[PDB]
């Protein structure tokens, strides 16, 4: 039998079927969570959106969104266990004041975290702040721009960074646990105020090391009626 | 109470061992 | 690329020793074997070293160096009958520490670098496992005075499964045998140190 | 001196610029010491044999269903017979399982078309023998007892013996030039809620079914010899024709189901044994 | 971050009359028991016939499974004022330390047989610094800080300089 | 010539591994050794697989190696003071396998090839050992199952001896040391073969 026309370019020319084009459209991480100056600040850990962040109903509830699972990149980060290259947080701080909130980026030092954190277990920060440290940190300024995009780079030892493992909560030999990200990136506030976060792949970022497709559910089919009532 | 598998089916490293071919 | 930069000193290659054709244990594919079950299994190069073949002189090498990197090639030989049929897979996982129990299906086996066995034919199947690590070289053996941090010895991993169940004939063969045999086509070695016992 | 600046423009301030976009114009800050400096994948790169796009993937070759001929199947009995819509495997039961490659990638889009390819290994030996009669059937179905309705369409017989493999493209016979999605683009329910019909009243769509059928027939009825087995099981791998296209991104309609847990905080979180 | 190979030199305080032979050993992974030496001469090595010359310049390799090594030492650490440590506050640490087990050793080859007119012991001054590619990466709050003649800033002449 | 003849297929060379330096046991020269008197003696190659520097890695070929033609390098270093004075002798016999009771004094040695160390100055001596055996190839390791009717692992004899005695002065020391080191410079294996640790 024929194998036909294509139907690419005839709707639109809008090709939405490169991979890469599909990992720097952005995912909600963090929808309205609230950042507090008790603390050194919120942590995020650099790594994209996958099977690592996909809610299960019944398990402990996290500040994460649950549908980042079902996102198409997330999907897709599934088929691929390496990636290289940069990342792009699009952070707006829901807000209007005259306060500048820090966003400083920590290479791959071992650890991974998320949330907020009280480094060393302090109960003091502002004399003390880890945007003032030495480390790279861009500034917000809601009163001018309550958002920003700041692309983080590939700081890290190793030629790969991992997407995914088996068991995110298993206790393995340290150093291969935190080769998951390749760093952290901290927000620290003057006042408490809420934020949302975004992530994307950069311009220069790459995948590779396919898996195929893994055991996977569906119940999309209940919740909808037919073309025949 | 998951922190670590259970000693029957693992290779000291508490990962599955390559003789617990049941894991699948 | 990277090996110039990871080892200051040169890397060596034992093409002698380690390029060499060297059988590993029997594997039994029986009747009551379903689709998806694993027949065999392989964590590259430590099985090699330190379970199968341990007397090899294909890991003489393993002994004295503690990094490198290793590009294999296996054959798998059947030796089933005309009256029996059946279809297994063989597959590789790159970089597969703590990743063995997910994407290791029929289906996720069929994506990946792969090689099929009709069970009746006894046809044979060559598949090729480059170094695909998140490393620059991966570790050869563990050690007393060396650190637990980093788990050694394990690039990739091998499956073994079941595509379609042996099947046999009245009064038949209710099973039958596939061997593995392996080979470096690339062993850099780098890192010299004192000789030691394999794992 | 300091004479005046008569240069002026109108502005339009926008917050983000390229939000949505996959591609164009970014007005991303590198967190660097140089602010131009990129990745360097001079050593290490993508490797060639990788896919590159979503429609790579969908030409990969995955294991769809699997179905058994014996020696007892009379002429006319199908053998096989689905419903091939890569939306949906089921609309009326739930799905658990290995879903194929061009399956998983179609889940997440809304839109697809073009020709999908099968290929029907038969898991036999040489002294296995029979006829079987592949049918693409659009718009109308046959009977099941009612062979001569699945022989009227567009038809494949292969002849069992010393070639145990056929392949078989099932064309793009349709009204609509795409053919959208029978997944949800969108679905909040993630506590399995016990459905009811204002839930499916304020639905994101309605599902349009594919009423395009593949079957597997007989034609000569399976006669191997005594000494070898008399029923023999079909592997039907299922992928994308080479001018298969997908387009509209959407919520994935699949997920994992197996070895599911988030991440948490390493090491604050009871680490430390 | 830090790459590259690190350079050693040794100078020993000596003259003429001091004679002897020692051993210089880069070992990497496994490291050697201090009353083996084979253990050690089976890594990368270099000779030194201490005489005339009372000088040896030593180049460690970089031999590593990765391109570059992580600092040992913290990113970011708040703490100033010596807090009592307990495992909550490591817990809630910046990073994790991964620990080298790289050693540098010297051992004795010919022992050192001196003229009874001069002192039997010497002292070996041990020199280091980069290499020619040493390399360095990833801008962090310093490890080390001065711990010697530290006052702060004050207001001059407000804050009682007239007297 | 021989080797071409006396093994059917390619004999092979581990340069990065043998090639190397590699000290063995340190010798002491003290003030009561007199003139003809045995310092130190090696059995070559057997006492440096099984004796001195077991865990060198140019030890590692003659594990799964049977035969094998070597050529050596041995240099010594002493380490006397300037108020001391002596002289010491080694020197190299080929074939002595049943004949190291004889020919074996320091006129011997002076005839056959040797290097002379004088124990005040702290010069330096390199002898060359080819090989030079009644037979084609010399056998590397005795085993349980091969036969006890060929002794292995001896080509060659190394002696130390003292030409004229270790002086000192007054309230000196009555004492000072000597470390050889070794390595091939062509060392052809052959005869492949399951690993074995050596004797």
């Amino acid at each position: 039998f024929s194998d036909g026309v294509t139907a690419m370019g005839f709707q639109s020319l809008d090709t939405q079927v490169s991979i890469k084009d599909i990992l720097r459209r952005p995912v909600l991480l963090f929808n309205h969570v609230e950042l507090d100056p008790d603390y050194t600040g919120f942590f995020i850990p650099i790594m994209p959106p996958s099977r690592m962040m996909q809610y299960k109903s019944g398990d402990k509830e996290t500040s994460f969104q649950r549908l980042i699972g079902r996102t198409p990149q997330a999907a897709i980060m599934n088929l691929f266990r390496f990636w290289r290259g940069s990342l792009r947080y699009t952070i707006i701080i829901h807000s209007t004041d005259g306060h500048p909130i820090y966003v400083t980026h920590v290479p791959h030092t071992g650890n991974r975290v998320y949330g907020l954190m009280k480094v060393n277990n302090l109960h003091e920060y502002t004399k003390v702040p880890i945007f003032g440290c030495g480390l790279t940190t861009e500034m917000i300024i809601p009163s001018v721009n309550p958002s920003i995009c700041v692309e983080v780079p590939f700081d890290t030892e190793n030629n790969w960074a991992v997407t995914f493992d088996e068991d995110a909560q298993r206790n393995y030999s340290w150093r291969d646990k935190g080769d998951t990200v390749t760093g952290h990136l901290v927000v620290t506030p003057v006042v408490s105020v809420y934020m949302s976060v975004w992530v994307e792949a950069g311009d220069d970022f790459e995948v590779s090391n396919f898996y195929g497709p893994p055991s996977v559910k569906t119940n999309d089919w209940n919740y909808a009626f037919s073309d025949e009532h | 109470p998951h922190r670590f598998l259970p000693a029957n089916v693992s290779n000291r490293w508490n990962e599955y061992s390559s003789a617990y071919l049941p894991r699948v | 690329g990277d090996l110039v930069i990871a080892s200051s000193e040169p890397t060596q290659q034992f093409r002698s020793l380690t390029n060499r054709w060297m059988p590993i244990n029997s594997i039994r594919v029986t009747v009551n074997g379903k689709r998806n079950d694993l027949l065999a299994q392989y964590y590259i190069p430590e099985d090699f070293l330190s379970t199968h073949a341990k007397c090899a002189p294909n890991t003489i090498p393993f002994e004295t160096y503690v990094y490198g990197k290793y590009e294999l090639e296996m054959k798998f030989v059947a030796n089933g009958n005309k009256f029996q049929c059946g279809k297994v897979i063989i597959s590789v996982k790159f970089d597969s520490y703590q990743a063995d129990n997910i994407n290791t299906g029929f289906q996720a086996a069929l994506s990946r670098p792969h090689i099929m066995l009709d069970l009746s034919t006894n046809n044979e199947g060559v598949l090729k496992i480059p170094f695909r690590y998140h490393r620059a070289f991966v570790r050869n053996q563990t050690h007393k005075t060396a650190t637990a941090g980093v788990r050694p010895g394990k690039f990739a991993s091998i499956y073994v499964q079941v595509l379609s169940p042996l099947q046999t004939g009245e009064g038949g063969a209710n099973d039958m045998f596939i061997r593995p045999f392996y080979r470096y086509t690339r062993a850099e070695f780098a890192g010299m140190s004192y000789k030691v016992p394999l794992t | 001196d300091k004479p005046k600046d008569v240069s002026s423009i109108t502005i339009i301030p926008k917050p983000r610029l390229g939000f949505p976009h996959g591609k164009g114009k970014s007005d991303a800050v590198a967190m660097r010491v140089n602010p131009v400096a990129l990745t360097s994948f001079q050593d290490v790169s993508a490797y060639p044999d990788e896919p590159r796009t979503t429609l790579d993937i969908a030409r990969i070759w995955g294991l769809r269903s699997t179905f058994n001929w014996g020696s007892g199947d009379e002429h006319g009995k199908e053998l096989f017979n689905t419903v091939l819509d890569p939306g949906l495997r089921f609309y009326d039961q739930d799905y658990e399982g290995q879903i194929t490659p061009m399956e998983y990638v179609t889940g997440l889009y809304n839109f697809w078309s073009g020709p999908i390819e099968l290929r029907f290994d038969f898991v036999s030996n040489a002294f296995h023998t029979g006829t079987v009669i592949i049918s693409a059937e659009y718009n109308r179905s046959s009977t099941n007892t009612d062979e001569c309705q699945s022989h009227s369409t567009y038809t494949k017989t292969f002849h069992l013996g010393e070639q145990k493999s056929v392949h078989f493209t099932v064309p793009y016979i349709y009204d609509t030039v795409v053919r959208r999605n029978t997944a949800s683009a969108y679905l909040p329910v993630t506590d399995y809620d016990k459905v009811d019909n204002v839930s499916r009243a304020q639905a994101m769509g309605i599902r349009a079914e594919s009423k395009m059928r593949v079957k597997v027939r007989v034609v000569n009825v399976l006669r191997p010899v005594a000494s070898t087995t008399s029923t023999i099981e079909v592997l039907v791998y299922m992928r994308g024709g080479k001018n298969y296209a997908l387009h509209g991104l959407k919520q994935s309609t699949y997920w994992p189901s197996n070895s599911v847990v988030p991440i948490d905080s390493f090491p604050p979180d009871g680490y430390d044994p």
